[PDB]
C-alpha cells in the first residue's frame, strides 16, 4: 500500500472514496488541496 | 611582489553568474525557489510569532529630524530641519506605511524602494501637496516586489552593483523595465561580503522547521490510522456469495448494519450464534475486537517540542513561550535589555543609516543646496526605562552634589512620564497648596 | 581588507566627497572573500607574510592578482604561532556537532521507518494469479480498496471470510496488524540534549537556553559581566589595536605628518552599568569626604543616563520650583 | 548499528534462484521495491500470501519486524556526565556548567575569589617575575646603566572588586574617625569607576547646583 | 542603463487577475473561500477568545480632538476643534458602533466604510441634526460587507487602487453598485506589498486550528 | 492598530472634510486617543517625590494637570480650596 | 464499514437508525447538521 506515486494519484480519481483530513505530502504541497 | 599603490587591485569575489548570484549553494534557498520556501515557512506558528514580534518591536518607534550636532541651536538649521519634517507627511502615503513596507526584508532578507519627486507647486502639476513654495519633495517611495526582481547589473568586474531589472511577464500581464542604481534604495538584514540580497534570518531555522513539520505530519496520520478495538465479524465463506439463500444475505444485510450502527450505549448487547465444529474446536463465528501487540518505539512529542524549542532559540525569542521575566526589559536605556531588544536596535540602525545616507543627500542635490551639514533622522526608544531606578540613581547622586543638574536634565526626566520639555509661565500657585 | 584612498578635492576626480581641502582620505575599505584567497608569500626564511594572491576563476570569471602586505589590514581570531590564518572558533565545536546531526538524522529515520500496527492481509496463494477466476480479482481489488481507504471513523468495521482448515487447525484468512517485540535500545532525545548542551559550552554562551540571570550583566564596566562580554572584549580590543597600528599609522605618512604622536581609536560600553549601586557607592563615598567630586565625575555619571556632558547657561529656575 | 524494528521477509528457496520461472523473478523484484520504498504513510498495507504447509503447521511465507530480547547492561549517558565532571574538576572551571554563582567573583581584590581567579593569579606573577629578571635586566646592560634599581612591570586586576560592600566599608570606618582619609585613597577609589585620578581645578559649580 | 528620472519607472508587481487578488496560493484562503474559512475558524474556543480580547482592548479606548502641535492656544484652531469634535455625536449611529464595525478587519484583515455628507440645517432635509450654521458634517459612516466586495479596478498599469464593485445577487435580492476610491476609506491590518485586502492574522494560526479540530473529532468518536 | 486606524481617519475623513467646506487652515486638527489602562501610582509617585525632593525636576502646571488625570480628574479648579475650617 | 462516501450518504438516508452525536467529517461542514 502506498508506495508507488503513479498508482497514489490514479487512485485519488475515485470520487466515491471517503476524504482524508491530511495526506503524506501534505506538509509540502505549495498550492494546497 | 608589485609595489604599493593607491586604488583598488582585486575584487569582492563574489560568485554572481549571468545576473543571478550563487552564493547559496542548496538550490530551495536560491532566487527562484526562495520566494516559495520562505512562504512555506511562515505557516509555522514558531517562525511566524519570531518574526511577527521583531515586525511589531520596529513599528512602534516614532522618528524625527533634528539639526546636525555642534550646530543644534542655528536658526537655518531648525528651518532646514523643519522642512525635512513636513517632507515625510506630505506623501502620497503616511509614512508609517512607508516603514511597513520597509520590514518585508525580515523574510526575504532584502527590500527595494523606489524614490519618486515632485514639485511643491499647491496643486497645479500631476501630484499634489499642501505647500506653493516651489522647492523639490518627496512624491511617494513606492515598495518593488521580491518575486519580481530578476537580475542584477554589476561593473567591468563586479565591484558594485549599477542597476536592477524587474520583470512583470506573470504579475497580471513594456512588460520589462530597468531601474539604475541612484533611483532606489537597498535595505540588508545583514551585508557580509556585498551580497546585494543580503542574508535572511529564516536560514538559520530552515532545518529544525523541516524536521518539525514532518514530524508533526507522521504524528497526525499514526493518530489517524490508529485502529486498535474495532469491531470484527467472521462468518463461513458461503455466507458471503451472490447466490447464497435468501436467509443468508438477510445475515449478511443485519451484519453490515450493525457494523455501521453499533454504538457504546445504555442498551448495548448482542446475541450471536454459538457452533464448536467437533473435530478442530474452533468456533466457526465470532466476534471480537482487532488487537496490537507491540508500542511505538519513539514518542513523537518530546522531538516536536524539543524542535519547536531549536527554532525559538534561532532568533532568541524564547520569551513568547518563558513570559516576561522581571529581569529583562525591552528598553534600550535601561540596564537590562535583551537579547531581541539589542537585535532590533542594529536593524534601526540599519535603517536609520540607510535613509541618511541615500535619500537626504539626493534631495540636497536637487534642491541645489549646500549647508556644510546635513539633518539626521533619528528615532526614539522602544519602551520607556525603569522608574524606580532612575529616580533613587538622580536623588542619591544630586543629593551630594555630585551631579550638575541642567535644565537639559529636566526636559530628558520629564520625557519618560511623556510631558513635553518644560512650561516657564504657568507655575503651581500659592491658592491651590495646603 | 583592502585600503584604497583618494584626494579630497570635492568632485573633480574619481572618488567624490564633501570636503575640498585637498588632503588624502580613505575611500573604502572593500572586503576580500576568503574563498578566493589561494597562496601566501612569505620572506627568503618564513619570518613574515609579505603578500597573498586571489583568485578569480570560478567567481563569474587578468584572474588573478597579487596584493602586497602594505595594501591591507589583516584581522585574526586567534593568533598564537603567527599563522596568518588564525584559528576559528568553530574547530572547539566540530566533534558535538558531528555527533549530534548523526544522531538527529538517525531519530528522524527511525521515526520514518517506524511500522508497528499497520494493517495485513493474509489470503491463498491461488487468489493472487493472474488467470485467476473473476470473483478472486474482484475480492483482491475490494481488498486493495480497503488497505488504500480505512482509517478510524464512527463506521469502522469488517465482515471477512472465516475458515479454518479441518488438518491444520490454522485459519486460512486473517486480518491483523503487524507486532513488535523488543523496543530501541538507546534513548536518543538525551543524547541530542547532552551534545547540544556541550556546543553550547564551548562558546560559553548558556545564556540562550537559561536566559539572562540577574547574577549575570553584559556591562563591561559593571562588577557582575559574563564570560561572553568578557570575550567580546578581547575581539574588540583586537580590532582596535589593528585599525590603530596599520590605518591610522599608513594615513599619517602619506599626508607627509609627523606630530609624534598619533590619535588613537577607542570604543564604548556595550550596555550601561547598574545604576543603583553605582548611585549608593558614589553617596556613601561622597557623604563622608572620601572622594573628591570633579567636573569629570559628573560628566562621566551624566553619562549614564544618555545626557551630554554639561550645560553651564541654563540652570532649572526659582520660577519653576515649589 | 541498533536494528531493531526492521522489516524482514521470507521466502522458500526456489524462489531465490537464478534459473526461477519470471513469475518467481517478478515476485522477487517486487519484494525489493517494497522493502526499499516502505514508510509510515496512510495508505500502508500489505496483502500477503498465506499458506500453512498441512504436515508441518508453519507458513511458509512471513513478514515481521526483527524483535530483540535483552538490554543494554550498562547506562552510558550517566558514564559520560561523571567523566565530564571529573575533567571539569581537574581544572577547577565547573563555572562553565553551573554558571556565575553570587558567592564567588572574579575580582583579586574583592574578599569572594575563586580558585579559577586565584591560579590565573599564580599564572601572572609567574608571567611578571620572568618579564622582570629577564629582559629588563638585559635591557639595562646593553644600554650601559647603573641605576641601583629597576622599573618593575606590573598587572592590573582582572574585574573591579564589588561596590556596596567597599562603600559601605569607607563610611563606617570614616564615620568614626578610624582611618585616615589621603589622597592616595581618593585616587584609588575613583578607579573602581574608571576615573582618573584626581582634577584641582574644574570643580562642579555653584552655578549648577540646586 | 537608462538615466536617473524623476517620476515612477517599475510597479507595485501585485498578482491581480481580472480584478481579483491571487497574492495567496491556498485556494482555501482566496476570496471566494475565505469567506467560509475564516467563520469556521472563528468556532474555536481559542481563536475566538484571541480575536475578542485584542476587540474588546480597542473598543476600551476614548477619542477627542485636538489642535495641531505648535498652535495648542489659538482660539481659532480651538473652535475647529470644538467643531469636529460635534461633528462625532451629530451622526445617525454613535461613535462606539462605528469603531465596533471598523474592528470586523480583526478578521478578514480589512474593512470598507463609506463616506456620507448632510448640511446642517438643523431638520429641513433629508437628514437632521441639532445645528443650523448651515456647513458640511457627516451623516453616517456605514460599514460594507467583506462578503459583497467583489472586484478591485486600478490604474492603467497597477499603481493604485481607482474603485471597487459590490454584488448583491444574493444578498435578499441595480444589483451591482460601484465606488470610486474617493468615497470610502480603507482600513488594512497589515498592508505589505500594497495589498488592497490586507492579511488576516487568522493565516498565521491556520495550521494548528486544522490539526485540533480533526484530533479532537477523532478522539471524541473514539470515545463514542 | 489603533496608530493604523488614527492614521487612516486623519488623512482619509477630515482633508475631505476641509475641502468640501472650502477652508485652508495651514494645519488641519488632528484626532487622538487615549489609554487603555491607567499606569501604576506607587512607582510614579516615587518617582516624582524623588526626583522633585531634590529640585532637578520642574513642576509645572501642566505636570498636576496629568497627574489628576490618573485618578479620573478635571486638571484643575483655582476658585474652590480646600479650607482652614476643615482642617484639624 | 465507512470506506465509501457513496455508501455512507445512502445509508443515511435510512429513518429507523438510531442517531449518532457526532459523525467524521462534522469538522469540515461549513452548513453543520
Amino acid at each position: 500500500g502506498g508506495i508507488n506515486q503513479c498508482d497514489i494519484d490514479m487512485r485519488r480519481q475515485n470520487p466515491c472514496s471517503v476524504k482524508k483530513y491530511t495526506e503524506y505530502g501534505d506538509a509540502a504541497r505549495y498550492e494546497g488541496r | 611582489l608589485p609595489p604599493f599603490r593607491m586604488g583598488e587591485v582585486g575584487s569582492l569575489g563574489l560568485k554572481v553568474k549571468n545576473g543571478r548570484i550563487y552564493e547559496e549553494p542548496r538550490q530551495a534557498l536560491r532566487f527562484p525557489e526562495s520566494i516559495k520556501t520562505f512562504q512555506l515557512m511562515m505557516r509555522d506558528p514558531a517562525v511566524a510569532a519570531s518574526v511577527n514580534i521583531i515586525k511589531m518591536f520596529v513599528r512602534k518607534v516614532n522618528w524625527r529630524f533634528v539639526p546636525p550636532k555642534g550646530k543644534e541651536q542655528d536658526p537655518k538649521m531648525l528651518e532646514r530641519a523643519d522642512f525635512f519634517n513636513s517632507l515625510m507627511d506630505d506623501m502620497e502615503h503616511d509614512w508609517a506605511d512607508f516603514i511597513n513596507s520597509v520590514m518585508s526584508f525580515c523574510t526575504y532578507g532584502f527590500c527595494v524602494n523606489e524614490k519618486v519627486y515632485k514639485k511643491r507647486q499647491g496643486k497645479k502639476g500631476k501630484y499634489q501637496s499642501k505647500f506653493d513654495d516651489g522647492l523639490i519633495g518627496w512624491a511617494k517611495l513606492p515598495i518593488r516586489n521580491q518575486s519580481t526582481l530578476d537580475k542584477w547589473y554589476f561593473d567591468e568586474d563586479f565591484r558594485k552593483v549599477t542597476g536592477v531589472r524587474q520583470n512583470l511577464r506573470n504579475v497580471s500581464h513594456p512588460l520589462t523595465r530597468k531601474l539604475p542604481r541612484a533611483k532606489f534604495m537597498l535595505f540588508k538584514y545583514d551585508d557580509e561580503y556585498g551580497n546585494p540580497e543580503g542574508r535572511s534570518p529564516l536560514l538559520n531555522a530552515y532545518v529544525p522547521w523541516k524536521y518539525k513539520v514532518q514530524i508533526e505530519e507522521y504524528e497526525a496520520v499514526g493518530v489517524s490510522r490508529d485502529l486498535v478495538g474495532m469491531p470484527k465479524i467472521g462468518l463461513p465463506p458461503d455466507y458471503l456469495d451472490e447466490n447464497a439463500e435468501p436467509e443468508k444475505k438477510a445475515f449478511v444485510q443485519y451484519c453490515k448494519t450493525v457494523v455501521n450502527d453499533m454504538i457504546a450505549n445504555d442498551r448495548a448487547g448482542l446475541i450471536w450464534p454459538r457452533y464448536i465444529d467437533p473435530d478442530t474446536k474452533e468456533d466457526i463465528f465470532e466476534f471480537s475486537l482487532v488487537s496490537r501487540q507491540g508500542a511505538k518505539a519513539y514518542d513523537t512529542g518530546s522531538i516536536i517540542d524539543r524542535y519547536s524549542k531549536q527554532i525559538m532559540m534561532a532568533f532568541m525569542s524564547d520569551v513568547l513561550a518563558m513570559g516576561q521575566s522581571k529581569y529583562g526589559s525591552f528598553s534600550l536605556a535601561d540596564s537590562k535589555t535583551s537579547l531581541l531588544a539589542m537585535s532590533v536596535d542594529i536593524l534601526l540602525k540599519q535603517i536609520k543609516n540607510v535613509i541618511n545616507r541615500d535619500l537626504v543627500a539626493q534631495t540636497y542635490a536637487l534642491n541645489m543646496w549646500d549647508d556644510e551639514e546635513h539633518v539626521q533622522i533619528t528615532y526614539d526608544d522602544i519602551e520607556t526605562p525603569d522608574l524606580e531606578a532612575i529616580g533613587s540613581y538622580i536623588q542619591k547622586t544630586v543629593a551630594v552634589g555630585a551631579l550638575e543638574v541642567d535644565k537639559e536634565l529636566s526636559n530628558k526626566l520629564r520625557e519618560h512620564i511623556g510631558l513635553p520639555p518644560a512650561d516657564e509661565s504657568q507655575p503651581v500657585s500659592e491658592k491651590l497648596s495646603p
